């Protein structure tokens, strides 16, 4: 599976891993949160 | 924003939901749309696999051509599927479906 | 209209004299952290060294044959030193103790610091030396690339407050200081502004460009100096930089309406020498960083991650309406 | 000698033979 | 007067630019055509632009081009006796004035949003080409 | 009347700049400043003319031709490192 | 609106006459590509940032239609510097 | 809000396609897996496939693409002329790549940034072709600029490469301002950068009636610059070396896929944003100019790039004098000019590639070729001919209706100088002709055979040169309706 790969990956390079994850979150919040609670 | 889509050539067949929501139009794929989508795809894939077997990436190329075709598959039967909503396109079966 | 002079002046002597103090305090400061004394014997406390260092400066032979043009040499100091004062001209004291009002003022600081490369190059360039030169300019490819981190972090801190000027920003930090939410860019913002000035671990460029050659060019008494005050006072810039936008700038730090006695002048100069005590104490606690990875270091962990660090802040703040 | 134990080559095999279905059905269907 | 004496000195260094006798003194007045170039941009008006010709073009062309020099070696009649009490002033739009910044970035990213990206691809063409002519890496 | 000024000194800068790169055809660093110098002019240009009308497309447009102006001399001084290569 | 400049002005000026008088004083008594490559990032890298700062600015003004533009910017930089990280040039 | 963007999919999807080969390229070009493949062919592949998968894409969205025309209004305007000509401009490109394969890995040139940096030019000149004002015109036109001055000094061992890519980037970057100082003073004069609202603001009053001598000035400057930009003589400072020094597949991409584009954006602008009539005169004796040039000097060269490169300002030319008469006939006549012009370009190329796997170099190394090769002989003198204008071919049908057109106009001098430029034209290509049939040298050169991809693409070129006449009423038909179509 790839969790074995994305596991050695985030150990090899934490800085680029966090980077992705923040970035991720910045970018997953407008575009799946705000819908919903546009919404209400 | 303000946003108005009007076509500058107005559609010659009867229109359907002028503005089709991105959900309902790729749940309005006929079989045609999905025939076609999966012949992009497997071009795509066949094409990748020949091309990459020279310098040896065997499977990765396979990765990028399915990728490549996966993407203009579907846009094209989003394209289809939309011209045929917003009336550009012959939608004979939607518009009897539209009845009942 | 001819009031200007006197507030020029003003700005620019306590200047020149902190930078003075400045170089004592970190003298006395790694003399404390390594159980020393340091300066004590002159003067009281060695508040008297600098002032013997300076008279002993002047009352030298100046080695000044240039072995050049003449010119290019004695206007490398000129430029980093005219650089390293005009930026001093938009930092909002407390509220009226501002010079100048730039309706920007961030960008116009961002210009100013990146202006301030072409000294150390052509101080390079016109001492004539073959490795001189080359330290030069590694040193300038240094702060150049910590320039885009710096500037993305100001992104980051224009996001939130909505206008660039300097006041304003103070001003929009009334409940929290943003230091508290943007902690990890605080350090960032510190690590850069600390490798941007050759004044950290971040430091191996210069110390090799002396150690294999021994500064055997034109070198000036002092008009090598001006290169030296100039440092120091990007030095005290930065740290009060750190203390506008992610701390107070002069706001009180946890306080009930008690201790209003003080004023909010104060306030900002306390916070000014914490970031300088922390300049200090992060030089005398961590051994240098060598070039090949300070490049490495410098594009691969910083800008993905300030970039990172834009793109989160404003995502969040789109979701929930939150902007200015 | 029963399977081909290549299982890169089988999936592009598989996807030229949809490929070829597909576009049979494209010239019929339409 | 102020425009007159910048101009006219921009005007010597871009001269002196074209004739210069080594290239490190071509690029010193380079810089200085820049440098009168935004004061004059300030005197206009316009702020934002005035301070982004020093982050630009004297903050990294400028810098590009060191790097590179130093390794490899009808008109209004002047009478103005009843002009300058002649100015009406509409209060109205001085309310909720913005500035160089916020009116520019209210359309550049919303409605003329197409050519930004094709900036951004410039953008990503000078970036990719200054690797593939340049790596040698050996 | 400092229209004209404008307009007249950004026409001097771009003729001169013309001349930089007319007169030099070996120097190939003249060259890339001139070119430099043009682009300078034409932006002085678009912002004085928006400026005059009132009108934003002026300072957009002018904003956008920085990034050719970036992009020209990154590819210009590649390729000039590139020449200067082969000889010497 | 725009008269705080002269101030600058002016302090520019004695700043330039503080640093003669004090350089005045004692008189009255070969080629690396790797810095090219730098240089290019950085000059990549500072547009973006002159692009983002009317973009920070006037966030408030538009609403998921200039953000999305921006990450899309971000985005094809993104890639843009992606292809840097691999083919190297970034190391020393 | 989505559906909004139905008429910018064949655009995203190339874009996400070039980003995708690059992404491709990039990961695995550094492998140690698989020790650093040359993936060149493979990327080449993909952006052939991405080429064919986005005019499928294009091909179908003609009752699309003109939706949402209000929103999209100030950033461009496309419509059946703009669609046609990114329909063959698109086809041209997977042409040009497809052409070139066997040149990645007959002399080992395993850079794969050669074909993302085509796809990337490629989507610079279909958002040209849709451009509907200045700032837009612009930008697309620095894209492929940018893009050609990094390929045309791609190889970085050849003097020639590295030359006249930096001659290219001067001379375009010189073209570049030249053309922004004019657009920087119609929008001066006028205000209204937008192309709708320029061709308003000028077809109010004549030229004639007063003088504006800043839009005059601004339309001169722009035209010149466009002169530049296609090579038109006297606007020719270093067009031959540049497409002697380039690689063999960068020349073939140019010289058809930029003028395209180009001469497309021109008719854009002449149409609307010139009523004063003064580009009639400009384009007039420049036009004259350059056949006359083109004709006296392809007839001195020795080798066979520049042969290319002196015929293609002559054919510029020849496809100019259709600006000079402004009817519908001489648009129609242009744009058959420049189809003919780019199968013929095509199929030359072709043949240059052909032999550029031994190396050719001038004209005498293609002595003796029907014998050792018949077939490809007679294929090149039939492209020889058709470039001739001899009648039995195509060629000679669009050098007919430009001179059709030019006659309907009444510039008789058009017409005359147009014939005798021809008879000059014709003489060296039938001295191109004895060489390589009648005279053989003592020394023959030997030509390993081709590959699949160009000797198809040869032949469909060389029964569609030979049989056009035969049946040219679709080329007609479609050139009539893209004519009328910059109105209604
Ligand atoms: C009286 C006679 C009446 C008439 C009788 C009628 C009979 C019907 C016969 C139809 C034959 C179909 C022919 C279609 C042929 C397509 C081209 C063949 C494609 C092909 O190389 O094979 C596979 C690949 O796979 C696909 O890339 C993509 C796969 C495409 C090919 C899959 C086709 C499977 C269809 C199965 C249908 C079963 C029909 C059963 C018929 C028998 C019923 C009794 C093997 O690749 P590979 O890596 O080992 O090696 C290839 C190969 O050597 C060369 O292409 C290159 O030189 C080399 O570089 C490498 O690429
Ligand atoms: C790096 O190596 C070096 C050192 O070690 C750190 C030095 O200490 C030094 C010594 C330098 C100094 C002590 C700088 C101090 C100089 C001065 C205080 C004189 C210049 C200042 C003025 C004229 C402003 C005085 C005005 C006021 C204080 C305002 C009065 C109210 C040098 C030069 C050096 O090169
Ligand atoms: C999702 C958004 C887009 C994300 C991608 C954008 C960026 C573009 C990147 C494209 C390049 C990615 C290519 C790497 C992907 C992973 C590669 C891979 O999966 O191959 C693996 C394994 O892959 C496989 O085995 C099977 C993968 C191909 C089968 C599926 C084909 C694709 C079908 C359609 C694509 C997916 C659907 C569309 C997307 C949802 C390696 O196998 P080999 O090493 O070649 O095998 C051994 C070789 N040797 C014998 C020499 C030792
Ligand atoms: C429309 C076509 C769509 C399919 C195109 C697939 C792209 C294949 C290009 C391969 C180019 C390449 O890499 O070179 C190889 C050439 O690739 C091939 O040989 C064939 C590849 C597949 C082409 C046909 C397979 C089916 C495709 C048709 C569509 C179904 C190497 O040939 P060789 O070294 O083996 O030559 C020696 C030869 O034996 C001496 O005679």
């Amino acid at each position: 599976p790839v969790m074995e790969k994305l596991r050695m990956f985030v150990a090899q390079e934490p800085v680029v891993a966090a980077s992705c994850l923040i970035g991720g979150v910045g970018l997953f919040l407008p575009a799946v949160v705000r819908p919903i609670l546009d919404s209400l | 924003m303000n946003t108005d889509i009007t076509a500058l050539e107005k559609a010659q067949y009867p229109v359907v939901d002028r503005n089709p929501a991105f959900t309902k139009v790729v749940g309005n794929f006929s079989t045609l749309d999905y025939l076609r989508f999966s012949t992009i795809t497997g071009i795509s894939v066949t094409v990748g696999y020949l091309s990459g077997i020279k310098p040896g990436i065997k499977g990765p190329s396979m990765v990028t051509g399915g990728l490549i075709g996966l993407m203009g598959g579907f846009m094209y039967a989003y394209q289809n599927s939309a011209g045929r909503l917003m009336g550009f396109f012959p939608n004979d079966g939607e518009v009897a479906s539209y009845q009942k | 209209y001819i009031a200007v002079p006197a507030e020029i002046l003003g700005i620019i002597l306590p200047l020149l004299l902190g930078v003075a103090f400045l170089v004592l305090a970190e003298r006395k400061v790694m003399a404390f952290v390594q159980r020393r004394k340091g300066p004590d014997v002159v003067g009281s406390f060695g508040l008297l060294q600098p002032l013997a260092d300076g008279l002993k400066l002047i009352l030298k032979e100046p080695i000044s044959p240039s072995s050049a043009n003449f010119f290019l040499f004695r206007m490398a100091p000129v430029a980093t030193f005219m650089l390293s004062l005009v930026a001093w001209a938009v930092v909002p004291f407390d509220y009226g103790m501002v010079l100048s009002d730039l309706n920007i003022g961030l960008l116009y600081l961002f210009a100013i610091s990146s202006l301030g490369v072409y000294g150390i190059i052509i101080a390079g360039r016109s001492s004539n030396s073959k490795y001189a030169f080359l330290g030069a300019l590694r040193s300038a490819a240094q702060m150049v690339s910590y320039e885009v981190s710096i500037g993305l972090i100001l992104i980051t801190v224009l996001i939130c407050v909505g206008s660039c000027n300097l006041s304003e920003i103070v001003m929009a930090q009334k409940q929290i200081w943003f230091g508290i939410p943007l902690f990890p860019v605080l350090v960032m913002f510190f690590i850069s502004c600390l490798a941007e000035t050759n004044r950290a671990p971040f430091d191996l460029p210069e110390a090799e460009a002396e150690l294999v050659a021994g500064y055997n060019v034109e070198y000036s008494s002092m008009g090598f100096a001006l290169f030296f005050l100039g440092e120091y006072a990007n030095m005290i810039l930065m740290s009060g930089l750190c203390t506008l936008f992610f701390l107070g700038g002069w706001l009180p730090i946890l306080d009930l309406p008690i201790f209003k006695k003080i004023p909010g002048s104060i306030w900002f100069s306390i916070k000014v020498l914490f970031f300088l005590f922390l300049y200090i104490w992060v030089r005398a606690a961590f051994p240098r960083y060598r070039y090949d990875q300070l490049m490495g270091l410098g594009w691969k962990v910083f800008l993905p991650l300030s970039l990172a660090w834009v793109v989160s802040v404003s995502g969040l703040l789109v979701t929930f309406q939150w902007l200015p | 000698p029963k399977v081909s134990e290549d299982k890169n080559r089988n999936y592009a095999v598989v996807a030229g033979v949809v490929a070829i279905v597909g576009s049979i059905g494209w010239y019929l269907k339409a | 007067m102020i425009l007159s004496v910048l101009s006219s000195l921009a005007l010597v260094s871009g001269l002196m630019v074209v004739r210069a006798k080594n290239p490190v003194h071509s690029v010193l007045f380079f810089i200085l055509v820049f440098c009168d170039t935004s004061g004059l941009l300030l005197l206009l008006g316009l702020d934002f632009f005035a301070m982004i010709f020093l982050v630009v073009y004297i903050g990294a062309i400028a810098v590009l081009f060191l790097f590179v020099v130093m390794m490899f070696h009808i008109p209004l009649l002047p009478t103005q006796r009843n002009t300058t009490s002649l100015r009406y002033t509409v209060y109205a739009g001085k309310v909720r004035s913005w500035t160089n910044l916020e009116t520019l970035g209210n359309l550049l990213y919303t409605y003329y949003f197409v050519w930004f990206l094709v900036s951004s691809l410039i953008l990503l063409v000078a970036m990719i080409g200054a690797i593939v002519l340049t790596m040698h890496r050996t | 009347m400092d229209l004209i000024k404008y307009f007249t000194f950004s026409m001097i800068i771009f003729i001169l700049g013309i001349w930089g790169i007319l007169l030099n055809r070996r120097n190939i660093l003249i060259m890339l400043m001139s070119i430099e110098l043009m682009l300078l002019a034409v932006n002085l240009n678009f912002l004085v003319f928006s400026v005059s009308l009132d009108d934003m497309m002026g300072q957009v447009f002018a904003l956008l031709v920085l990034t050719v102006a970036a992009a020209e001399s990154a590819i210009g001084l590649a390729i000039f490192v590139i020449t200067f290569r082969v000889r010497g | 609106m725009m008269l705080e400049f002269a101030p600058i002005f002016i302090y520019l000026v004695i700043s330039l006459l503080v640093s003669l008088i004090l350089l005045g004083v004692p008189f009255l008594f070969r080629f690396d590509i790797r810095f090219y490559l730098v240089s290019i990032l950085f000059l990549i890298f500072d547009l973006e940032v002159t692009f983002f700062f009317p973009w920070a600015v006037s966030l408030n003004k538009i609403d998921l239609f200039g953000f999305w533009s921006m990450m899309a910017f971000l985005f094809i930089l993104t890639i843009g510097f992606l292809y840097e990280w691999k083919r190297g040039a970034l190391d020393w | 809000m989505f559906n909004l963007f139905l008429a910018v999919f064949p655009e995203i999807f190339i874009i996400n396609a070039t980003f995708i080969l690059l992404i491709h390229g990039v990961v695995f070009s550094t492998s140690k897996k698989y020790d650093y493949p040359p993936l060149a062919s493979n990327v080449g592949w993909l952006g052939l496939l991405s080429v064919l998968i986005t005019l499928l894409l294009l091909a179908a969205g003609a009752p699309l693409l003109t939706i949402a025309h209000l929103f999209w209004n100030n950033l461009f305007r496309r419509d059946n002329f703009t669609y046609f000509c990114q329909i063959f401009l698109l086809l041209s490109t997977a042409g040009t790549i497809s052409m070139c394969f066997d040149f990645f890995d007959q002399e080992r040139f395993d850079a794969f940034e050669f074909i993302v940096l085509i796809l990337l030019s490629t989507c610079g000149m279909l958002f040209m072709i849709s451009a509907y004002d200045l700032i837009a015109m612009y930008l697309a036109i620095e894209l492929q600029s940018l893009c050609f001055y990094v390929i045309a000094a791609s190889k970085r061992k050849s003097e020639f490469s590295t030359e006249a890519g930096l001659k290219y980037l001067i001379l375009g970057a010189f073209s570049s301002g030249i053309l922004l100082f004019g657009c920087s003073m119609i929008y001066g004069s006028t205000g209204a950068t937008h192309f709708d609202q320029l061709a308003k603001i000028l077809t109010g009053y004549e030229i004639t009636g007063a003088r504006s001598s800043g839009i005059f000035m601004g339309i001169l400057f722009i035209a010149v610059g466009f002169l530049f930009k296609i090579t038109a003589v006297p606007f020719h400072m270093w067009a031959p070396d540049i497409y002697e020094g380039s690689p063999t597949p960068v020349t073939a991409f140019l010289s058809i896929a930029p003028k395209i584009s180009i001469f497309a954006n021109i008719l854009r602008v002449f149409i609307y944003g010139s009523y004063g009539a003064t580009l009639q005169q400009i384009f007039f004796f420049c036009s004259i100019a350059s056949m006359i040039l083109g004709a006296l000097a392809a007839m001195a060269q020795t080798k066979v790039k520049r042969l290319l490169a002196y015929s293609s300002i002559g054919h510029v030319g020849y496809i100019c004098i259709g600006f000079s008469c402004g009817t519908i006939e001489g648009i129609q006549s242009l744009l058959i000019g420049i189809f003919i012009y780019a199968l013929m370009t095509m199929d030359a190329f072709a043949i240059v590639l052909a032999l550029r796997q031994t190396r050719v170099k001038y004209i005498a190394d293609l002595g003796a070729l029907a014998k050792t090769n018949p077939i490809l002989a007679i294929t090149f003198s039939i492209t020889m001919f058709s470039y001739a204008g001899i009648p039995p071919l195509a060629g000679f049908c669009s050098k007919f209706y430009l001179f059709f057109a030019a006659l309907g106009c009444g510039a008789y001098f058009l017409a005359l100088v147009g014939v005798v430029t021809s008879v000059i034209g014709c003489f060296y290509y039938i001295r191109l002709v004895k060489r390589m049939f009648f005279d053989t040298p003592r020394t023959w050169i030997l030509y390993e055979p081709m590959d699949r991809n160009k000797s198809l693409l040869l032949a469909m070129t060389s029964f569609f040169i030979t049989l056009f006449l035969l049946y040219p009423s679709p080329l007609f038909s479609v050139t009539h309706q893209m004519a009328l179509s910059l109105y209604l």
